[PDB]
RNA sequence: CGGCUACCCACCCGACCCGUCUUGAAACACGGACCAAGGAGUCUAACACGUGCGCGAGUCGGGGGCUCGCACGAAAGCCGC
RNA sequence: GAGGGCGUGAAACCGUUAAGAGGUAAACGGGUGGGGUCCGCGCAGUCCGCCCGGAGGAUUCAACCCGGCGGCGGGUCCGG
């Protein structure tokens, strides 16, 4: 039971991965190549009103 | 990663990376530091000289707590306080000098290096090297002992 | 066979960079194109240093990168570094020099922009100098690594000055037999 | 005489035996798959004459005639209509091959779409009614 | 690196007149291998050990 | 950012059938099925593709607008051409040659249009 | 989605409780839906089935338009037996076919004061 | 989003959807399987709080303590534009496209 | 009509039964009647070297604390007097 | 072809049928030959795609302009 299960990551690398993922979520070719249907979808990252 | 481990690649070879003649069984030499003086002296000596014997006095109940003195160099002596402070304090105003108190920064003894510019400062500390004391006297600063 | 000589088939070299950095691969593509299409040995050496590893690209320091420009003949040239240029806590005055490096640290970028210098990346370095004219290509202290101070012909036999491995640098750790002439021998 | 692909030369394989394992005839616990023997007394490893031959790099087929069916195509496995329509650009060198788990009800639609797009399929007339 | 303006969509899909400037997180660099590394280590963090 | 998007998409996408053979794209806007850089219709700012028409007869041509990216509702303009195969082959030749829009993949668009007009009429 | 930390999504535990449930739980297990006119008239979705309920079989070998009465309820086998649904053995002796009560549309209930109280609780809780 | 006011109740049982917060961004939710570029739907306060929570290259993050955005390795990184720029093609040898095959 | 091929047979030449201990094994050296399943370089700590990433004269929260009670949440996010 | 240790049912081993062979124990590698099962094909009758000149019928654009929306391109960067 004392296998080295959990792995600590640097917080700068954690925030770097968050910034990289959020930046890659903006390009349409990347998300279409991940496979989401963005044919009839309007402008990239969608900003809805605060009534939502 | 066992898929990147060497063991999965060596499946098929008979002796498994340890020879047919030598036969690595359990412990052919000993365990740990076995034979430090008898039969492994060419590895204990010639790679760790000084390993065997006594060397000096035996300070009973020694703490790493009375000899606490983190040393600061004259290169580090400026950047304990911000550069805005030294610029706006020695930008041709008067003969005043800013005080760099190393005890608040967490350092006790001021040692001597190079790179101490013309602008004089007053250093408060608990201990000084006479090199740094001469450098402060040469640039025109002062030397204050605190406790 | 035929060749009576020994077979050393692959020499030493690292052609493809082992790093999976996409930006480094794009710079590898660009400077490989320039190195094979410009006849610029500057681009040859910069392409080899981009192939070079993480450890063998040591971090340049700001005082060294000043002093290698302070020599006569380096007035308006740009200091090009394949590697990182870091802050130095020592110096106080920074000239108006031009920097072309990869991953300059935050305090170094801040002090160069306060002093008035111009930092670049390798894409703008290629757009400004294809053949690499007006550049001084610098490197850092490779031998200053702590790992290289354990390396020698021996740790102690002609006293060797080469730092044997031990836990705590002090008394009672490797100081008796072979370190002094009163206890056995002396190296 | 169905679709007749491009100019494909005389396809040779340099041997066509899919080399047997040593002493697979003597014991039936040994499957016919090749496995390099690493013994210290073995005639196969020592390469005595009259023994079996070990597969080495010299039996490599030509890159022009590599993975070539005798019809002249190269096979590509297909499950459905989209993976059949991806062969629309290179249909005269890369033939289709319907997967085994595809039922007859969709298999007839796949072979009809292959007949429309003029894509060679290796097994058109299998699992019919 | 330039920051455009993105239209804010209403709940009906119509483009409102509100335009919020694109933040620089979407202009941050994209390192998918660093994302894969940090994602692998957090997946190792995300588990009960297993049977012994 | 086209080379960044290529260095990300060229592996680990929801495409790239690497099934014991050559690599294919399947790429819902494409001209040649090879997953290459020149023949790629999702990454570039200027992309050309041809598709069969939904009415059974004719070929639809999908070209990227280039007036605005990050807006895929209007990023692709489509046209429907139903002519007697030589008029539409000449029409796509005029549309690709006489504009600056992608002088590459002329032959890709032309061969895919010619193959689909062969496969469509009987 | 399951949010209580005291109830299982566990397959082994659910099948264990299901196949070893006591009889007062097995009555709730063997509950049957109602016809559309009777659920419109009573405002209740489903009821546990009893000895004398009228049954229209909706699925299986027998489907629809066979409104018969149940006779036995094996709660050990989770099986009701219906009077109309028959099957002959080899020796010409008839025997009832096993029908699970979830594939059963009740057309008429059995009236009782206890079932009126149950129906009132169903209507009040459906609200 | 931010300021949870029933949006988890609205988006709780839609199949395939993901409940995710601005102040608590998850790598396991933003890039499942280690593959970047997941389709995300923001809000006004979310899309305005992103700049407050990370910053630009001019200012730091005002919500986090000591975070800045990382320095980009290539400023203008269109490789085709760079290789077709006149400054690069001014300083090239010649396009040498002869083959010079084996002579029997 | 054509067909290499895990079908069978014949013919010419070559061809001792594998594994290991050994300088040397086909050995009058040892184990193996046959077949199916299981079966042997793992894990922890420490060190050294190389590689890859982040920050870089600094670096690291692994120890706790903060968020509303959420399946994945035993995750993740934040602390900076 | 699920019949009460009854899903699927391999190998070692055995029975029968079909085929072939039999003095150098059997088995193997290289090379062919013969036989048999099976596969693809029509077996003196099997090739396609383009252009042009002939032979017969049927259609409407294209050539040039007017009408129109949608896109590429750049000048005054008019006008924001
Ligand atoms: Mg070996
Ligand atoms: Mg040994
Ligand atoms: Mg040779
Ligand atoms: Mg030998
Ligand atoms: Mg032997
Ligand atoms: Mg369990
Ligand atoms: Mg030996
Ligand atoms: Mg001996
Ligand atoms: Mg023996
Ligand atoms: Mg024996
Ligand atoms: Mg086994
Ligand atoms: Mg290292
Ligand atoms: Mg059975
Ligand atoms: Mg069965
Ligand atoms: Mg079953
Ligand atoms: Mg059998
Ligand atoms: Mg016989």
């Amino acid at each position: 039971t004392w296998r080295r299960w959990h792995r600590r990551v640097n917080t700068t690398q954690k925030r770097y991965a968050i910034c990289s993922a959020l930046a890659a979520s903006a390009l349409p070719a990347l998300v279409m190549s991940k496979g989401h249907r963005i044919e009839e979808v309007p402008e990239l990252p969608l900003v809805v009103e605060d009534k939502v | 990663p066992s898929r990147l481990r060497k063991t999965r690649k060596l499946r098929g070879h008979v002796s498994h990376g340890h020879g047919r003649i030598g036969k690595h069984r359990k412990h052919p030499g000993g365990r740990g530091n076995a034979g430090g003086l008898h039969h492994h002296r060419i590895n204990f000596d010639k790679y760790h000289p000084g390993y065997f014997g006594k060397v000096g006095m035996k300070h009973y109940h020694l703490k790493r707590n009375q000899s606490f003195c983190p040393t600061v160099n004259l290169d580090k002596l400026w950047t304990l306080v911000s550069e805005q402070t030294r610029v706006n304090a020695a930008k041709n105003k008067t003969g005043a000098a800013p005080i760099i108190d190393v005890v608040r920064s967490g350092y006790y003894k001021v040692l001597g290096k190079g790179k101490l510019p013309k602008q004089p400062v007053i250093v408060k500390a608990k201990f000084f090297s006479r090199r740094a004391e001469e450098k402060i006297k040469s640039v025109g600063g002062a030397c204050v002992l605190v406790a | 066979g035929v060749d009576i000589r020994h077979n050393k088939d692959r020499k030493v070299r690292r052609k493809e960079p082992k790093s999976q950095d996409i930006y480094l691969r794009l710079l590898v593509k660009l400077y490989r194109f320039l190195a094979r299409r410009t006849n610029s040995t500057f681009n040859q050496v910069v392409l080899k240093r981009l192939f070079m590893s993480r450890t063998n690209r040591p971090p340049l320091s700001l005082s060294r990168m000043i002093r290698k420009m302070k020599l006569p003949g380096r007035e308006n040239k740009t200091a090009v570094v394949v590697g990182t240029i870091t802050d130095d806590v020592r110096v106080q005055e920074v000239p108006k020099l031009k920097v072309c490096a990869l991953r300059v640290t935050s305090r170094a970028r801040s002090r160069i922009l306060r002093a008035g210098g111009k930092i670049l990346t390798f894409d703008q370095l290629a757009l400004d100098s294809p053949k690499g004219c007006g550049t001084v290509l610098l490197s850092g202290p490779r031998k200053g690594r702590e790992v290289y101070r354990h390396f020698g012909k021996a740790p102690g036999t002609p006293h060797s000055h080469t730092k044997p491995y031990v836990r705590s640098k002090g008394r009672k750790f490797e100081r008796a037999r072979g370190r002094r002439a009163s206890r056995g021998y002396k190296n | 005489a169905a679709l007749r692909p491009l100019v494909k030369p005389k396809i040779v394989k340099k041997r066509t035996k899919k080399f047997i394992r040593h002493q697979s005839d003597r014991y039936v616990k040994i499957k016919r798959n090749w496995r390099k023997p690493r013994g210290i007394d073995n005639r196969v490893r020592r390469r005595f004459k009259g023994q079996i031959l070990m597969p080495n790099i010299g039996y490599g087929s030509n890159k022009k005639t590599k993975h070539m069916l005798p019809s002249g195509f190269r096979k590509f496995l297909v499950h459905n209509v989209k993976e059949l329509e991806v062969l629309l650009m290179c249909n005269k060198s890369y033939c289709a091959e319907i997967a085994h788990n595809v039922s007859s009800k969709n298999r007839k639609a796949i072979v009809e779409r292959a007949a429309q797009l003029a894509i060679r399929v290796t097994n058109p007339n299998a699992r019919l009614r | 690196c330039a920051r455009p303006l993105i239209s804010v969509y209403s709940e009906k899909g119509e483009s409102s007149g509100k335009n919020v400037t694109l933040p620089a997180v979407f202009k941050a660099p994209i390192r998918p291998d660093i994302v894969n590394f940090v994602h692998t280590n957090l997946r190792k963090n995300n588990r009960q050990p297993y049977a012994v | 950012s086209a080379h960044l998007q290529w260095m990300v998409v060229r592996n680990c996408s929801s495409f790239l059938i690497k099934r014991n053979k050559q690599t294919y794209s399947t790429e819902p806007n494409n001209l040649k099925a090879r997953n290459s850089f020149r023949y790629n219709g999702l990454i570039h700012r200027k992309t050309v593709g041809v598709e069969p028409a939904a009415d059974g007869k004719g070929v639809v041509v999908v070209i990227k607008r280039r007036s605005g990216q990050r807006k895929p509702a209007t990023s692709y303009v489509r046209t429907t051409i139903n002519k007697n195969a030589r008029a539409t082959l000449s029409s796509i030749r005029h549309m690709i040659r006489k504009n600056k829009y992608r002088p590459d993949l002329r032959m890709a668009a032309i061969r895919r249009a010619s193959a689909i007009l062969r496969s469509q009429k009987p | 989605m399951k949010f209580n930390p005291f109830v299982t999504s566990d397959r082994s535990k659910n099948r264990k409780r299901h196949f070893n449930a006591p009889s007062h739980i097995r009555r709730k297990i063997m509950s049957s839906p109602l016809s559309k006119e009777l659920r419109q008239k009573y405002n209740v979705r489903s009821m546990p089935i009893r000895k004398d309920d009228e049954v229209q079989v909706v699925r299986g070998h027998y489907k629809g338009q066979q409104i018969g009465k149940v006779v036995q309820v094996y709660r050990k086998k989770y099986v009701i037996y219906i009077e109309r649904v028959q099957r002959e053995k080899a020796n010409g002796t008839t025997v009832h076919v096993g029908i699970h009560p979830s594939k059963v549309v009740i057309t008429r209930l059995k009236l009782d004061k206890d079932r009126k109280k149950i129906l009132e609780r169903k209507a009040k809780s459906r609200q | 989003y931010n300021e949870d006011n029933g949006i988890i109740k609205a988006f709780r049982n839609i199949p395939g959807i993901t409940l995710l917060n601005v102040s608590k961004l998850n790598i396991l939710k933003l890039a499942p399987g280690g593959h970047v570029g997941r389709f995300c739907i923001w809000t006004e306060s979310a899309f305005r709080k992103l700049d407050e929570l990370y910053g630009t290259w001019r200012k730091a993050a005002s919500l986090k303590s000591n975070y800045n955005l990382p320095m980009h390795k290539m400023i203008n990184t269109d490789l085709s534009r760079i290789l077709k720029s006149p400054e690069i093609q001014r300083a090239l040898r010649a396009p040498r496209k002869k083959i010079h095959r084996r002579v029997l």
